[PDB]
């Protein structure tokens, strides 16, 4: 990529994820969270819901190879 | 076997019918003339048992999986 003034970004996609989305109206995405990020990003797709309540939520699992 | 009768497999194989122990009741008829009533002159004391199930595990299921 030329340098200007910047330069066209890149990213190499290794494997296959998981993404939890929120749509407008009109079915457009306007707010993601990757389901691999973090901790509490598996707990939210897991439940669907990006701002979890408090509570008791059973049966999350590990993968293993 | 059903229908009332029975297998006998103790000496040979005889085919026998059931029946059922006749029990009485608790309420009695009021007394409104002189006339002949029956009275027990002594008591059996009787334990029956009964078995109702109440309760099973919970389960969390993740079908995915
Ligand atoms: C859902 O869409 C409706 C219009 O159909 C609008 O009130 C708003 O964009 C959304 N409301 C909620 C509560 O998500």
């Amino acid at each position: 990529g030329p340098v200007n003034a910047r330069m066209t970004k890149f990213n190499v996609v290794t494997e296959i994820s998981s993404v939890l989305v929120l749509t407008d109206q009109s079915g457009a995405v306007t707010r993601y969270s990757y389901c691999a990020d973090g901790f509490v990003n598996g707990l939210q797709c897991k439940l669907r819901l990006f701002d979890i309540p408090p509570g008791v939520y059973s049966n999350s699992e590990v993968e293993y190879p | 076997l059903g229908d009332g009768f029975c297998a006998d497999l103790l000496s040979n194989v005889v085919v026998r019918r059931m029946t059922f122990e006749k029990h009485d009741t608790t309420y009695v008829a009021p007394v409104t003339n002189e006339r002949f009533t029956e009275l027990p002159l002594d008591h059996q004391l009787v334990l029956t048992e009964q078995f109702l199930q109440t309760t099973m595990p919970k389960f969390s299921i993740s079908c995915e999986t």
